[PDB]
C-alpha cells in the first residue's frame, strides 16, 4: 500500500478532524497530493491539493474556508485538516496522487478515512460466533459466521483465519438499530474439514481502537 | 463549475456482453478525462486517462473514447469480476469534478436460496442478549421475503435485513436476517423460523429450530 490513511474516526460536531496520509518508498516528492470526498448517497468532490515539496496548495473554494492542508516532508505524510464539522461533512475521504509533472488523473488512491460527525460516544463492537447446530447439515458444505452488534461509529472489517479464507466470504452492510450498528460476516468451508480445521473471525473496530478476534467452537 | 453527468445510474448486461458507460459534460474538456472503477469494499482504481488511454495492468476489454463534451467506457467482454461503480473525472480545469456514477449488475439465471439458520451463542447469552440469524445465500434475483415465526407468530420488531452486494463469482445475491429479542423473551419461547419467500419456488424455504432442544 502506497498511501497509507489513518483510521476511521468519530468526531463530536463542531469539533476539527486531523487526517493522515503516509505516502511509501522514496518517491514522496514525485507527487502532488489530493484528497477527495465521497458522502456515500453523493458522487466524489474533490477538496484539495498540496505540493510536497514546497506546500503550496491549491481548493476547491467550497472547502477552502475550512480546510488546511500541510506535509512533514521528513515523515514523508499528508495531513488535512477540517474545523467546524458538521453532519455534512461525514463522508469518506480519500488520499490520493497523481505525477508531479503532469495530471494524469490520480493514479492511485488511499484506503480512504471514514469520518462519522456525531454527538454519541464510541462504542466497540461485542463479537458473536455463528456455529453450526441444530442446522441441517446444508449438503456437503457448512456456512460459518460471526454476528457483529452494538457499535459505532462506522466501519468495521472483517477476516477470517487472518486474511486466508476469502473466496467463500460474504460480508453484509451494517445497520442501524437503536443507534447502534450490526452487521454480519459469514464463510463456507467444506464440512470434512469442520473439527480440526478451526476458523477464526478477526473484527477491527478503527473508530474505538479494538480488535477482538473470535474462536468458532466445534 | 464543469458539471460531469452520468444519466445513468444503473446499467445491466449479461456476461459476455457489452455494456456501455456515458459521460457528459457541461463544457468542453478536449481529452481530459479519467475513468475510475470502484469494487465494493475498495478504494477507485485508475482505468482510463486522457479519454482513451488504457492503464499499465489494465484488462484490453475496457476501451474509453470521446472529445469535446461525450465520453464513453466501453466494456466488450464483460466478467463477473466486473461488477462496480465507474466514473469519469474531468481534469481540464479547476477545480477537479466527477460524475455520480454507473453501477454495473449482471444478468444470470435464476438460482434457489440455500438457508442456514443460527440460535444465540452462549456469550450473547450470558451479556443479557439474544440474536438468532439467518443466512439466505447465493440466490436470483435480488428480491426476496423473509418471515420470523416464534412459536408460529410473526415477528417484525426486531429483525435487521440485510443484502450483500452482487457476487463477484456467481454473480448471485446473498441475505442475512437477524431477529433480535431480549434475553427473557428468548427463553421464554421454543419454536423459531425463519420462512424465506423468493421467486423460484411458491413454497417458502423454511428453516426452524426448537430453543428446548437442538
Ligand atoms: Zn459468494
Ligand atoms: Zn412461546
Amino acid at each position: 500500500v502506497q498511501l497509507q490513511q489513518s483510521g476511521a474516526e468519530l468526531v463530536k460536531p463542531g469539533a476539527s478532524v486531523k487526517l493522515s496520509c503516509k505516502a511509501s518508498g522514496y518517491t514522496f516528492t514525485n507527487y502532488f497530493i489530493y484528497w477527495v470526498k465521497q458522502r456515500p448517497g453523493q458522487g466524489l468532490e474533490w477538496i484539495g491539493e498540496i505540493n510536497p515539496r514546497n506546500g503550496d496548495t491549491d481548493f476547491n473554494e467550497k472547502f477552502e474556508s475550512r480546510a488546511t492542508l500541510t506535509v512533514d516532508k521528513s515523515s514523508s505524510t499528508a495531513y488535512m485538516q477540517l474545523s467546524s464539522l458538521t453532519s455534512e461533512d461525514s463522508a469518506i475521504y480519500y488520499c490520493t496522487r497523481s505525477p508531479y509533472g503532469n495530471n494524469y488523473g490520480f493514479t492511485y488512491w488511499g484506503q480512504g478515512t471514514l469520518v462519522t460527525v456525531s454527538a454519541a460516544k464510541t462504542t466497540p463492537p461485542s463479537v458473536y460466533p455463528l456455529a453450526p447446530g441444530c442446522g441441517d447439515a446444508a449438503g456437503s458444505s457448512v456456512t460459518l459466521g460471526c454476528l457483529v452488534k452494538g457499535y459505532f461509529p462506522e466501519s468495521v472489517t472483517v477476516t477470517w483465519n487472518s486474511g486466508s479464507l476469502s473466496s467463500s466470504v460474504h460480508t453484509f452492510p451494517a445497520l442501524l438499530q437503536s443507534g447502534l450498528y450490526t452487521m454480519s460476516s459469514s464463510v463456507t468451508v467444506p464440512s470434512s474439514t469442520w473439527p480440526s480445521q478451526t476458523v477464526t473471525c478477526s473484527v477491527a473496530h478503527p473508530a474505538s481502537s479494538t480488535t477482538v478476534d473470535k474462536k468458532l467452537e466445534p | 463549475d464543469i458539471q460531469m453527468i452520468q444519466s445513468q445510474k444503473f446499467m445491466s448486461t449479461s456476461v459476455g456482453d457489452r455494456v456501455t458507460v456515458t459521460c457528459k459534460a457541461s463544457q468542453n474538456v478536449g481529452t481530459n478525462v479519467a475513468w475510475y472503477q470502484q469494487k465494493p469494499g475498495q478504494s477507485p482504481n485508475a482505468l482510463i486517462y486522457s479519454a482513451s488511454y488504457r492503464y499499465s495492468g489494465v484488462p484490453d476489454r475496457f476501451t474509453g473514447s470521446g472529445s469535446g463534451t461525450d465520453f464513453t467506457l466501453t466494456i466488450t467482454n464483460v466478467q463477473s469480476e466486473d461488477l462496480a461503480d465507474y466514473f469519469c473525472q474531468q481534469y481540464n480545469s479547476y477545480p477537479l469534478t466527477f460524475g455520480t456514477g454507473t453501477k454495473l449488475d449482471l444478468k444470470r439465471a435464476d438460482a434457489a436460496p440455500t438457508v442456514s439458520i443460527f440460535p444465540p451463542s452462549s456469550e450473547q447469552l450470558t451479556s443479557g442478549g439474544a440474536s438468532v440469524v439467518c443466512f439466505l445465500n447465493n440466490f436470483y434475483p435480488k428480491d426476496i421475503n423473509v418471515k420470523w415465526k416464534i412459536d408460529g407468530s410473526e415477528r417484525q420488531n426486531g429483525v435487521l435485513n440485510s443484502w450483500t452486494d452482487q457476487d463477484s463469482k456467481d454473480s448471485t445475491y446473498s441475505m442475512s436476517s437477524t431477529l433480535t429479542l431480549t434475553k427473557d423473551e428468548y427463553e421464554r419461547h421454543n419454536s423459531y423460523t425463519c420462512e424465506a419467500t423468493h421467486k423460484t419456488s411458491t413454497s417458502p424455504i423454511v428453516k426452524s429450530f426448537n430453543r428446548n432442544e437442538c
